[PDB]
RNA sequence: CGACG
RNA sequence: CGUCG
DNA sequence: GGGTATTCGCCGTGAAAGGG
DNA sequence: CCCTTTTTATTCACGGCGAATACCC
């Protein structure tokens, strides 16, 4: 085991062993930027094929070829920890090369004259953190992904909503990357239509004669041609045995002395298989079946020239009298059909009068452009560029393999590009579907969603930017001058920096991350939002779109939702999920071979799955990689049935792959309902961290993932041993197999103590090694929030007991004793920001001077010469902390509002390069350039101590290596006095501001919340709910020994929510405290070591093939006491979410601690003092609390300010307002009587301005008098009424 | 609040409550459809006086 | 009336306004380009 | 139609069980802050302060003096609380305010049922009013000791939910052998004082001495003194029942429906004022007793029948031959899918059998000799049997199996989910569940919405009919009759002409006489002779066959459900019509 | 005017 | 129903 | 010579910014 | 404080009401 794990071991239950790691969570987030940031040789992903889609760019008659060389990242002059508290955006600047040639004249590849090479800036884009995080204005920022459809061709279809009539219509939708969408519906009428970006309908001809295709060009493709010959007597056609099925019989089918079918005869499979047997062919057929037909080719005529019919006519008498009598030998037609075949192009062609290329681009411009007239030129121009342009319709690799996918193709790869014969096969494609040899595909699966991160919504957006800045310099070349000046201004970056701060800022995916816990950041980071540019709306969704579809089996957790407007839409990515490379979701499975279980894994995607088999993941091995049952349960195609034991194919991984990392940590998953275990959750991810995190004695084990995952704690990036321990820095010694021979030595790691998170909680890191403890690679050096020895440790744990206490716990209550008030448990510290703002104003600047008016002689004392308050002070709402004058003498102080009182922890001073602070801004510099430098001797003390044992050591060859240890003493000297001068050029240097600022001070108040009644509490099984009363430790009911319980809930909520699996984790709590009572009992008095070691072998030795193993003889007497005393208040236990503990191993640990089988110990009552007649459910579950404080939500007013465009109060918290009294109440009012309590609600507190004033008037004076007044919103709607060209007026 | 002021137009137009009232007000009162007013009265067309 | 749209000052690299000032601002001044193109004896096209 | 108040806050419900039903908990700081013009206006009254800016002074500084000025002002007002979804009338009621130390609402949980604001971090608004015709209106009209009754129909709104009817449950109830069994007593007060010294058992069969009192005659109550079997409890909760009633209502297995049928017989016999304490004191008695019992959950009372797993084994033997008769050729699958899914249901229905068998006898007791079997005292069955919380699906989902999980699309796949909650589960038997969950979630966030505009539309059409004639006279009417769809009855004939006055006179099948005059109101016990001559169909007065020139008169509405007398003269009907109507569409 | 519960 | 700009 | 059934669209609710 | 030219082209459910082509006597 490791050296964290050594302190204390959490006991598992887990009876299956794993076979893969769990990976990185954040992933998703940091390799997609990290292929964007690095440079490729293929230029498939990147600024690569960013700068590839653009350049080379050529000039029309100007002979200037501008290419491209290459490109290098610059250096930020800030680290993550300057721009955090400084408020500049953490970006890296973009040094690019280009060469820009000219050619001769009337030479297209001519020589050249001169090269133009120089190192362009375009703009700054911000780099990603090792956590993840973007900082734009000193806040960490996650853009979160988006699940988007994958480009490529779908068929759609509606069960009858658009008609009345009960049918199916089938529609085909093309979906490129960046272009124009294709609709191919079908219409009750048995006719064709094409719909272009939601426009006019245009029947499908038009789009195949704009192809350069003729008449006898179509109907060829999409029907077989029939030949018609001229014979003797009763003239033929041939015959196929596969063309005459499904039709009735029209006359009597006879050749060669034997009848096939008579008159009215169905055709069985005895006459298709005689018909088939004899194969003649002749057999002749009547002069009825030749009117049914249509004209396929116009008939020409070679003596005369002059054509007999048009194409696509009806057959007539007269005309195939003519075509008998002229000569014709050759009479084409095509098949029709009601249930094999259906003659929709014949149909198509008979509904508009197109029937040339030139008609065709006229419909094409008037369905395009309505207003503008048609032409030649111009409509050819834009039926060329608008799906066979590069520029301007572009897939990528994933459109044309979902493109090739659909239709049946073997290659994956293509150009990009749409041509002639695809329309032509996805028609092919979509005739299928309506004939009935075709089937349907389906939005909801997850084969055709895909999965776009931060990495190709930054290029789509350089992409923007980059043909922005081609497109203006094209413009500018077109009548600028060359061979002028250098190309390194012409180049603006402005458009990039707009770009990339418009999608880095304000943006629907680019949201602010909540801080207020490591889950809660996992799962910001780890999230999959449907909804954002390029998606649907959430207003605009349906029912099937919030439904999850059933491939989503490892991919997507079902309990992690968030309910109400989005559920379903902001899902959650699970654990072993991972990308694929075109975007798509991957699962790892065990692979199968022969009934042997390999320990190899494959990642299958969405539409692999389906065609193989997986087996399930509770299987029982005989420990060689066999199955011991021979039917076993597996899935096929997206349903459960029982397979044999040679066709199990595949296997599950673990049973933690379908919940996500936010619903794994929740024990007992199995005996909760999935709407308990949503609400447990959606509750877990608001945790707000207490003043003593301690550990939960009910876990999973995946706590110490999210713990090392996210980066809030310190880990060690090199082993080695501690040399100093603080609570601000931590001095770590490498050891000397990992040291580097150029590195600096050893390492020091800085904590951060009492920062502002973006939800105002108080985030610190605390150290837990000691002085001279060896470490290594991996291991935990400071718990940050929420963090107990590398273990998340979200709440608190405590007594808890399942009975109804006088009616306090009577919906979702829960009664707290004062214990917990006591031991200082719910104790939550808060931090606030305040700033004031100084901008230039005319006659007198706002300045912080001396000689503030309107102040009292109290106010002196707290502040000093200048103005600025303390640090250390306890202030009080309604105070001032920054007195400024602003000259016009106005007093522009900076108050504290009402409801908040804290201490002044910090004060940050930033001023521009005109004013500069004396007092207050400069001892800032001097404290952080003296910490600087403390830094700096503390790490190089020991390497002048080295280098003073180096010439201890040493003093021809030693006065030539004096020498060079001299010369290297000089120079290490002068790099030393140039670090230090570069350290005080960076710390020194300031910052920019806005235009109109002269300097911004801040102010942090620290507020210290406690739990009070009217808080909100919950746990981890949804039972949630609110603290009524703090009860006192004597009213609390108690066992024999006299422990009162903290807490008492209700047991009301078990039966009516099936969330049992509370009971289960009680029960788990209570057998882990008497687990670690009997360990405290072998401490409290002098006890051996060998006595304690075997009741720790014992706990540990419990059975029923556990995969813990733990052997307790290879451990010293030292680390043993120590383990002793982290298992003193409770051993913790790892319960998965499938792969639990039994209740037979809780009743065994149970029966190991001295403790009753049923966990029902009869407790007595508190006031009284007596036994209750049945015994009482206690024991220990791990309570949370939740970011719902009563200080936050309680508000009152009586009278306030007042908004200018209308007479009504204001509305919030924050601003001093009142309730909204709306519609419904009016209602609830009109349903009583209510007419003075209606007549004062909105006329006399709202409207009424001089009628107000005579109530308060009436009220002070003691008259309950009011008057009726008018209401200003009325005068307000007659004076908007008024404005337009309607009167309206009172008649008296 | 109740003093207002009033703009003068130098060439006369006409309402939208009055033109997509559904059924608008001018297309009942005169017998027009609503597209030939919606041509004269933005230019496309003449109308005989 | 100017009560009914109240425009307050804000301190800002941009200016906070109302749109239906805004919009009545551009009918001003389509009328104003309209008196001042009718005082120049323009053709049809132009004044259409 | 919507605008913002002044004199308002916003705090977090809290339970707060000491309080009476006409009464509230407010904290401090919104008293103080709400009541600012009239702490001033006694400051100038009361000649303590110079000014109206000494007495700002003195109330921003937080001094003690103005503090027990705040006695006398938040002693007579009341305030009107209010919940932020709004469906009917009883949203906003008023009560008399009391000052706690807090920053939180404490609301009664007898009008929790009215309100259906549970106490998981739910929000509540409180409206002060000015006026002293509003502050009558609110104490005559919007009182919640007045509001008692249902708008919809005639039914108490005032229940005890799950603490108050389990603790009366466990209080009154039967058993075979407790501590001191067998023993005669002289009233109800030697039964409180044996529970209370140990001496005696809760649950014993005893017999006391008791007196009821009846109300047979006009202007007096006579007493009759009898002795029945009864329980200690029941003669504990006798002292609670007051004179009106009798013993047979206390003696019964006191249910959920028992204690508002109680409710409604003591509204009904005595009136509002006894009621509004009996209430009360129902509530204080269960809220007394819920801590005396002591019920709690535990795996030990979800138990498990030991004969499933032989069901569970012939059911998939049955399901495995009639998949071989499938394979070989003799059953197409769409029959078969339905007998799979047939033999399945009935499984469940056999595991559900057993499970119910097992749970209601599972405890037997001694006597003498031989023992006996009674009805068993489980903490669960006890919580679904007087329904506390939950009904009896929940406890087939939870101690036997759950049944077939439905696919969303509109399926049903034929294999249920074999395990219950007590056992482990896998993840094939959590997805279809989620699915389920995830379509009812969604189903229920949208059909919320879509009954608020429901309603909103509905509000607006009998918007302005107020009543304002008490009697006109019409000939014309609607046939009144219970409707028969096929099977059995589903309305009786008492529910559906209570309150309304008939159009004219109704015939008699066997005497042909005349039984009711033309304008007259069906009380209470012309609805006795109506089902005791077993009429067809009664000519009866509606709303739409009215003559009254816009609205409506007394006589063609009849009773307004929420008064034992007739409707008033200038009630708008037409929103509580459209509130009642849009409430249950939830 | 958008995000979140 | 709130928070933010 | 003359008219309403069927269908298909439109509306109701929940092209203009850049420098001097 | 003012003109112009090369193309930003962005996706609900259900119901009420108005308008251009047609078969039959
Ligand atoms: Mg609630
Ligand atoms: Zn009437």
């Amino acid at each position: 085991y490791s050296y964290t794990e050594k302190k204390r071991i959490r006991k598992d239950f887990g009876k299956r062993p794993q076979v893969l790691d769990v990976p990185y969570l954040l992933s998703i987030q940091l390799d997609s930027f990290q292929k964007f940031i690095e440079q490729d040789p293929e230029g498939q992903y990147g600024l690569e094929a960013a700068f590839r889609s653009v350049f080379p760019i050529q000039s029309y008659s100007g002979n200037s070829e501008l290419q491209y060389v290459s490109y290098r990242l610059g250096e930020p002059v800030f680290d993550v920890q300057e721009c955090q508290i400084r408020g500049v955006t953490y970006s890296a600047p973009l040094r690019v090369k280009l060469r820009l040639v000219i050619y001769e004249r009337e030479a297209p590849e001519g020589t050249v004259k001169d090269i133009k090479e120089q190192e362009v800036y375009m703009g700054e884009i911000p780099l990603m953190t090792d956590n993840g995080t973007f900082v734009i204005n000193g806040t960490e920022r996650v853009i979160v992904s988006q699940l988007h459809r994958s480009p490529g061709v779908f068929f759609d279809s509606d069960k009858g909503k658009t008609h009345s009539s009960g049918k199916v219509l089938y529609n085909a939708r093309i979906i490129p990357y960046r272009g124009s969408w294709l609709d191919f519906e079908f219409d009750p009428k048995d006719n064709l239509f094409v719909r272009i970006d939601r426009r006019r309908k245009l029947p499908a001809t038009i789009i195949l004669r704009a192809l350069n295709y003729t008449t006898e060009q179509i109907l060829d493709l999409f029907f077989e041609k029939v030949i018609f010959e001229i014979r003797d007597n009763k003239l033929q056609m041939e015959l196929v045995p596969e063309r005459l099925r499904g039709e009735t019989a029209s006359f009597d089918i006879e050749a060669n002395g034997k009848v096939y079918v008579e008159k009215g005869r169905r055709i069985t499979a005895r006459h298709i298989r005689q018909l088939e047997k004899d194969d003649v062919k002749l057999i002749e057929v009547p002069v009825e079946y030749i009117a049914g037909k249509v004209v396929a080719k116009d008939y020409i005529d070679e003596s005369t020239g002059e054509l007999i019919c048009a194409a696509n006519m009806e057959l007539s008498l007269d005309l195939l009298a003519k075509l008998s009598q002229s000569g014709h030998k050759r009479i084409e037609t095509l098949f029709t059909n009601d249930l094999d075949h259906g003659p929709y192009i014949s149909e198509t062609l008979r509904v508009d009068p197109t029937n040339d290329r030139l008609s065709a681009l006229v419909e094409i411009y008037r369905m395009m452009r309505p207003g503008e007239p048609p032409t030649r030129e111009a409509a050819e121009s834009l039926f060329e560029n608008l799906f066979f342009s590069e520029d301007r319709y572009d897939l990528s690799a994933v459109g044309r393999m979902k493109f090739n996918r659909s239709l049946l193709r073997e290659e994956i790869e293509g150009s990009g590009i749409l041509s002639k014969d695809d329309i032509i096969d996805v028609m092919k494609k979509l005739i299928d579907i309506r004939n009935g040899k075709g089937e349907v595909d389906d939005i909801d699966h997850l084969g055709n969603r895909r999965i776009r991160s931060v990495g190709e919504m930054a290029e789509n957006q350089f992409r923007v930017g980059l043909v922005r800045v081609e497109r203006a310099v094209k413009e500018r070349l077109s009548l600028g001058d060359l061979d002028t000046l250098m190309p390194q201004d012409m180049i603006n970056a402005k458009p990039i920096s707009a770009a990339v701060k418009e999608f880095f800022g304000s943006s629907q995916l680019s949201q602010f991350m909540d801080q207020n816990n490591p889950l809660s950041e996992i799962t910001h980071k780890r999230r999959i939002s449907a909804l954002g540019p390029g998606g649907l709306t959430r207003e605009r969704a349906g029912f099937e779109v919030r439904d999850v579809h059933p491939t989503h089996y490892g991919r997507v957790c079902p309990i992690e939702t968030p309910e109400g407007p989005n559920i379903g839409l902001i899902n959650s990515l699970s654990v072993y999920a991972q990308t694929n490379e075109y975007g798509f979701l991957e699962t790892p499975y065990r692979k199968v071979t022969d009934g042997v279980v390999t320990d190899e894994i494959h990642y299958l995607s969405a539409i692999e799955e389906g065609n193989y088999v997986i087996a399930q993941a509770n299987s029982n091995l005989d420990e060689e990689g066999h199955f011991v049952e021979d039917l076993v349960t597996c899935r096929s195609k997206g349903e459960s049935s029982l397979f044999s034991r040679d066709q199990v194919d595949y296997m599950d991984v673990s049973t933690q792959q379908v919940v996500s990392v936010g619903a794994s940590l929740i024990p007992f998953l199995e005996h909760d309902d999935a709407n308990r275990a949503l609400m447990g959750a959606n509750m877990q991810r608001q945790a707000v961290p207490t003043l003593r995190a301690d550990k939960p004695l009910v876990g999973t084990g995946m706590e110490r993932a999210v713990a090392v995952d996210s980066g809030v704690t310190a880990v060690a990036k090199r082993g080695g041993v501690v040399q100093y321990v603080d609570a601000s820095r931590i001095v770590i010694k490498v050891n000397e197999d990992e040291m580097y021979p150029g590195e600096a030595g050893i390492d020091i790691y800085n904590l951060t103590k009492y920062t502002r998170s973006n939800q105002n909680t108080c985030i610190n890191q605390m150290p837990c090694v000691s002085l001279g403890e060896p470490v290594e690679r991996g291991d935990v050096l400071a718990d940050g929030p929420s963090t107990d020895l590398g273990e998340l440790a979200l709440g608190q744990n405590m007594r808890v007991a399942f009975m109804p206490w006088n009616g306090y716990n009577f919906e979702d209550s829960i009664l707290v004793s004062e214990r917990v008030v006591q031991e200082d448990r719910f104790t939550t510290i808060h931090i606030q920001e305040l700033a004031c703002v100084s901008r230039d104003t005319k006659l007198g600047p706002e300045e912080i001077t001396a000689d503030i008016p309107n102040v009292g002689e109290a106010a002196l004392s707290k502040l000093d010469e200048s103005g600025i308050v303390y640090i250390g002070a306890e202030v009080t709402g309604g105070d001032i902390l920054v007195g400024k004058v602003t000259p016009k003498v106005k007093d522009s102080s900076l108050r504290v509002p009402n409801g908040v009182s804290g201490t002044v922890i910090d004060v940050q001073v930033f001023t521009r390069d005109g004013v500069e602070k004396d007092k207050r801004a400069l001892e800032i510099e001097e404290m952080q350039l003296k910490q600087a430098k403390k830094d700096l001797s503390e790490e190089l003390q020991i390497l002048e101590a080295g280098l003073f044992s180096r010439i201890r050591a040493v003093l021809e060859e030693k006065q030539n290596q004096l020498e060079q240890l001299a010369e290297q003493y000089d120079e290490l000297k002068h790099e030393f006095e140039k670090k230090l001068e570069a350290k005080r050029r960076k710390i020194t240097q300031g910052d920019d501001l806005a235009p109109g600022v002269l300097k911004i001070v801040k102010v942090y108040l620290a507020v210290k919340r406690r739990i009070q009644p009217g808080d909100k509490m919950a746990g981890r099984h949804g039972n949630k709910g609110v603290i009524s009363k703090i009860n006192p430790i004597e009213d609390m009911p108690y066992d024999e020994n006299g422990t009162p319980v903290d807490i008492v809930l209700n047991p009301l909520g078990v039966p009516s929510r099936m969330n049992i699996g509370q009971i289960l984790e009680t029960h788990l709590g209570m057998a882990a405290k008497g687990i670690g009572d009997k360990i405290n009992a072998m401490l409290k008095q002098q006890q051996e070591v060998a006595k304690l070691r075997e009741f720790i072998q014992r706990a540990y030795d419990l059975g029923a093939d556990v995969r813990q193993k733990v052997d307790l003889s290879t451990f010293s007497d030292e680390e043993v006491m120590r383990l002793a005393e982290n298992l003193r208040k409770g051993m913790p236990i790892a319960t998965p979410v499938f792969d639990g503990a039994k209740e037979a191993e809780i009743k065994e640990l149970l029966k190991l601690g001295d403790l009753p089988t049923s966990g029902q110990i009869r407790l007595y009552d508190g006031r009284t003092g007596e036994q209750f007649e049945r015994p009482v459910t206690v024991g220990y579950m791990y309570m949370l609390k939740l970011n719902h404080l009563v200080d936050d939500k309680m508000h009152a007013r009586s009278t306030g300010s007042y908004s200018l465009v209308t007479q009504q109060p204001l509305g919030g918290k924050a601003q001093f307002g009142g309730q909204r009294f709306g519609e419904m109440e009016v209602w609830a009012l009109e349903a009583y009587g209510a007419a003075y309590t209606l007549q004062e609600m909105l006329t006399v507190k709202s409207d009424d301005v001089n009628g107000r004033t005579k109530m308060y008037k009436n009220i002070v004076d003691g008259n309950h008098q009011m008057e009726p007044g008018m209401p200003e919103s009325f005068n307000v709607l007659l004076k908007e009424i008024r404005s337009l060209g309607i009167n309206i007026e009172l008649e008296d | 609040r109740e003093r207002m002021g009033h703009i003068e137009l130098a060439s006369p137009t006409a309402h939208i409550w009055f033109l997509k009232s559904l059924p608008s007000r001018i297309g009942l009162l005169l017998d027009m459809p609503l597209r030939d007013i919606e041509r004269v009265l933005y230019f496309e067309s003449y109308v005989v006086i | 009336p100017p009560d009914l749209r109240p425009l307050v000052p804000l301190d800002g690299g941009r200016f906070a306004t109302s749109d239906l000032n805004d919009l009545y601002r551009r009918v001003i001044n389509r009328n104003n380009r309209l008196k001042r193109l009718l005082d120049l004896a323009a053709p049809d096209i132009i004044v259409r | 139609l919507g605008k913002r108040v002044d004199y308002s806050g916003r705090s977090v419900i809290t339970v707060g069980p000491y309080l009476r039903l006409h009464q509230c908990g407010l904290p401090k700081k919104m008293a103080l802050e709400l009541f600012k013009p009239f702490i001033y206006g006694k400051l100038e009254l009361r000649g303590l302060a110079t000014t109206i800016k000494a007495a700002k002074k003195m109330v921003e500084r937080e001094e003690a003096v103005v503090w027990d000025i705040l006695d006398e002002v938040i002693r007579e007002h009341p305030v009107l609380l209010n919940r932020a979804p709004t469906l009917h009338r009883l949203g906003i009621q008023a009560f008399e305010p009391v000052l706690i130390e807090g920053k939180a609402i404490q609301l009664h949980p007898l009008v929790c049922a009215a309100y259906n604001a549970d106490f998981d971090g739910d929000q509540m608004a409180v409206h002060v009013p000015l006026t002293l015709e509003a502050q009558l209106e609110a104490r005559a009209l919007m009182m919640s000791t007045n509001n008692i009754l249902s708008p919809a129909n005639g039914e108490p709104i005032i229940v005890p939910s799950q603490d108050v009817v389990l603790g009366l449950y466990y209080m009154t109830r039967d058993c075979v052998n407790a501590k001191g069994e067998g023993m005669v007593l002289t009233g109800p007060k030697e039964a409180e004082r044996l529970y209370r010294s140990g001496l005696a058992s809760l649950h014993a069969r005893v017999k006391v001495r008791i007196t009821e009192y009846e109300k047979d005659a006009n202007g007096e109550l006579v007493a009759k003194t009898s002795l029945k079997d009864t329980t200690v409890g029941r003669a504990i909760l006798w002292m609670i029942v007051p004179k009106g009633l009798p013993y047979s209502i206390v003696n019964q297995a006191l249910g959920k429906k028992a204690i508002s049928k109680m409710l409604n017989t003591c509204y009904r016999i005595l009136g509002l004022k006894p009621t509004v304490i009996f209430a009360d004191q129902i509530m204080y008695t269960g809220f007394a007793y819920a801590a005396r019992s002591g019920a709690s959950v535990g795996i030990d009372d979800m138990v498990i029948p030991e004969k499933k797993h032989e069901i569970i084994s012939e059911a998939e033997a049955e399901v495995a031959e009639i998949q071989e008769q499938f394979q070989s050729g003799l059953v197409t699958a769409g029959e078969r899918y339905n007998k799979v899914i047939d033999i399945w249901a009935a499984a469940n229905d056999r595991v559900s059998k057993a499970m119910m068998d097992n749970l209601q006898t599972e405890t037997v007791i001694n006597r003498d000799g031989q023992e006996e079997k009674q009805v068993s005292f489980n903490s669960i069955y006890m919580m679904a049997d007087s329904g506390a919380r939950g009904s009896a699906a929940q406890i087939r989902q939870l101690a036997g199996m759950r049944g077939l999980m439905a696919k969303p699309d509109g399926s049903i796949i034929e294999t249920p989910i074999t395990a219950n909650f007590r056992e482990g589960l896998n993840v094939l038997q959590y997805f279809i569940s989620t699915h389920g969950a995830r379509k009812g979630l969604a189903d229920t966030a949208l059909k919320t919405a879509n009954s608020g505009y429901l309603t909103r539309r509905l509000v607006d059409v009998a918007q302005d009919l107020v009543v304002t004639e008490d009697d006109c006279g019409t000939h014309e009417g609607i046939m009144m009759t219970p409707v028969i769809e096929g099977g059995d009855v589903k309305e009786p004939l008492r529910d559906r002409v209570l309150g309304r006055v008939t159009a004219e006179d109704v015939l008699k099948p066997g005497t042909a006489d005349i039984l009711v005059p033309r304008n007259t109101l069906l009380h209470e016990q012309w609805c006795d002779l109506l089902e005791e001559n077993s009429v067809d169909a009664v000519k009866v007065r509606s709303v739409v066959s009215c003559d009254t020139d816009f609205g409506v008169c007394a006589h063609c509405y009849g009773r307004d459900l929420a008064r034992g007398h007739i409707i008033n003269k200038g009630e708008a009907i037409g929103v509580i019509a459209a509130q009642s109507i849009g409430e249950p569409g939830t």
